């Protein structure tokens, strides 16, 4: 099998100090890049900054996404007991372990532990099960994590809005595509 | 010197010759600005204009040289961190190591043994006390009779104005436990 | 190099192993005042102390 | 054992107890396609 315990234990813990620092980065950037997509609109350059806030919804996303990931390593950590006791795969787990097995080739480029995580879940559980994850044939990752770390561009109506938004918060002048606003 | 502390040294040189840099710039601004007076109030206007450029061109440098400083710094701030937590984790797997061996060669059942075998000592040492003590009470029981000892302690204790009486001889949980232990 | 040599899990086990070894020293050094309690009993009694 | 021992030493992750290009393997597939 290859299957280490404490391997998986250990890299669970680290999984969670990770994301907590990354989701704490990730929101202090946010701020920083917000005043950015001001400045682009006080300049007038509004088209350009259109496609910086497609970068701040992917990282707001992200961030998301990475709280998730760090509940479901608190709920295996929480339970670990049921995964070095049974050999078959308890119901309760099933969500957060396909989820962590789903999301490790998206995210290690980022939190490398989730790599290791992966691989102990594929050792534990079978490769099989392993592959049916990846794909989500299984059909159980949770569905909400696979829509925050999709690849497609936001919906420009979503886009509009940031925008909006940040053009109040900034008191700074912006009129939105009528024919975006129009879909709303 | 480490071969970290050597690269901190060197950014945190590298932070203090750009400020320094930064204030020879303000200095030189400032002089520059006493020669476009001199200039104007004689009339050389070509030569106003060139001291006109160095002012605001060292004015520009001055902020670009002040910036790199606060950046080099940061970076040297961190790097610093960087040093002090080594020498505190290699500090900390010395303690770990050193006190795996003593708790192998002093395990907690060998110290049981020791402090079992120190209090069984020291009763006998007090036994020991004890056959001494009488002994020389015996051989010198003549020098101190105990009539004598009993009416001077009497004739203190008069003089004193102390009613407890030195020729007789001088709690109740441990009487009720005591009756229990009978009565069962 | 440092970061190879002591990765995260080689730190993560080296703490753990600190903590317990402390938790270790605790339950030698309350064996050890016990021992010197029971080996003093009869010149401080609880009472004279009360 | 002792080339994991060294290995974990070195903060390598390669497992030392189990074993340790792609043109080759297209043109094997081609030989036995034909």
């Amino acid at each position: 099998s290859g299957f280490k315990a404490e391997r998986l234990r250990v890299n669970l813990r680290l999984v969670i100090n990770r994301l907590k620092l990354l989701e704490k980065k990730k929101t202090e950037l946010a701020q920083k890049a917000r005043k950015e997509i001001a400045d682009y609109l006080a300049a007038g350059k509004d088209e350009r900054a259109r496609i910086r806030v497609e970068h701040i919804i992917r990282e707001d996303y992200l961030v998301e996404a990475m709280e998730i990931l760090e509940l479901y390593c608190d709920l295996l950590l929480a339970r670990f007991g049921l995964i070095q006791s049974m050999k078959e795969l308890d119901s309760g787990l099933a969500e957060s372990v396909s989820t962590l097995i789903w999301a490790a080739p998206r995210l290690q480029s980022e939190v490398a532990e989730l790599k290791i995580v992966a691989d102990q879940l594929c050792a534990k559980y079978s490769k099989e099960y392993g592959k049916l994850c990846r794909t989500n044939q299984i059909g159980t990752v949770n569905d909400r994590l696979m829509h925050k770390l999709s690849v497609e561009a936001p919906p420009k109506i979503l886009v509009e809005r940031y925008l909006i938004e940040i053009a109040k918060n900034y008191n700074v002048p912006y009129e939105p595509d009528s024919v975006v606003m129009a879909e709303a | 010197m480490s071969n970290m502390e050597k690269h901190l040294f060197n950014l945190k040189f590298a932070a203090k010759e750009l400020s320094r840099s930064a204030k020879k710039c303000d200095k030189e601004e400032k002089a520059e600005k006493a020669k476009i007076k001199k200039a104007i109030q004689k009339g050389n206007m070509e030569v106003a204009r060139i001291h006109a450029e160095n002012a605001i061109r060292q004015k520009n440098q001055a902020v670009n040289f002040l910036r790199m400083s606060a950046r080099v710094d940061a970076v040297a701030a961190r790097v610093q961190t960087a040093v002090t937590m080594g020498k505190v984790t290699k500090s900390m797997a010395g303690v770990v190591k050193s006190m795996d061996a003593t708790l192998k060669t002093m395990n907690l059942e060998k110290i049981s043994a020791l402090m079992d075998k120190f209090e069984h000592q020291f009763e006998t040492l007090d036994v020991q006390t004890q056959q001494m003590e009488d002994t020389v009470s015996s051989t010198t029981t003549l020098t101190t009779p105990q009539n004598q000892v009993d009416m001077l302690l009497q004739e203190m204790a008069d003089e004193a104005g102390l009613d407890l009486n030195m020729e007789l001889p001088q709690d109740e949980l441990s009487q009720r436990l005591a009756r229990l232990r009978d009565q069962v």
